[PDB]
This record gives structure tokens, C-alpha cells and sequence, in this order.
């Protein structure tokens, strides 16, 4: 099974070394971060 | 992620602002004219007057 901790933010296993394969491979799998998206902008007015 | 995110506002909030110099010119040109004459007469013996 599962467990993880947000102090450390880092995933714990409990069960196999083929959990621990493929689970390895969730460890790397969500560990991406998504890029900024500008999801803020500030903008110059010219004229109003 | 929201430290990243004020960060990019401020640092584009924080820019420098030009500076404009105003100069007014008023210009008043006033000129005038005029010309007053005529005869008046009078006999005050006999009040008579024009």
C-alpha cells in the first residue's frame, strides 16, 4: 500500500519489490511540474 | 508558487515613470481706440444751451 509525507512531501511504500519496481516508476512518473502559465498579467494601459 | 507569482507583479509594478515638463504660453494682445469730439455752445444770460 501507500503513505507519504508533506513535511518531507515524499511517497512511502508498503508492499513489494515489484511495488517497489513499478512504483519507482510512480515515484518518477508524477513528479513533474507544471510550467508557469502567466495565469497573472499586468498590463500597461496606453490611453484609458 | 504564489511568492513566484507576486514576485513577476511587482517586479512589473515597480517600474520607473517618465516625467513630463508642461509648458503653458498664454498670449493676450489687447489694443483700443477711440475718438471723441464735437461743439457744444451756451448763453447763460438767457439759458440757452446746446
Amino acid at each position: 500500500k501507500f503513505v507519504a509525507d508533506e513535511r518531507t512531501n515524499s511517497i512511502l511504500i508498503s508492499g513489494d519489490p515489484k511495488v517497489r519496481e513499478r512504483l519507482k516508476r510512480l515515484i518518477k512518473q508524477l513528479d513533474v511540474e507544471m510550467a508557469a502559465k502567466g495565469n497573472n498579467r499586468v498590463v500597461y494601459l496606453k490611453y484609458a | 508558487d504564489i511568492m513566484n507569482a507576486m514576485l513577476e507583479v511587482i517586479g512589473q509594478l515597480d517600474i520607473r515613470r517618465a516625467q513630463v515638463l508642461i509648458e503653458a504660453l498664454i498670449v493676450e494682445m489687447a489694443e483700443g481706440d477711440g475718438i471723441n469730439l464735437g461743439v457744444q455752445w451756451g448763453s447763460l444770460e438767457s439759458g440757452s444751451v446746446i
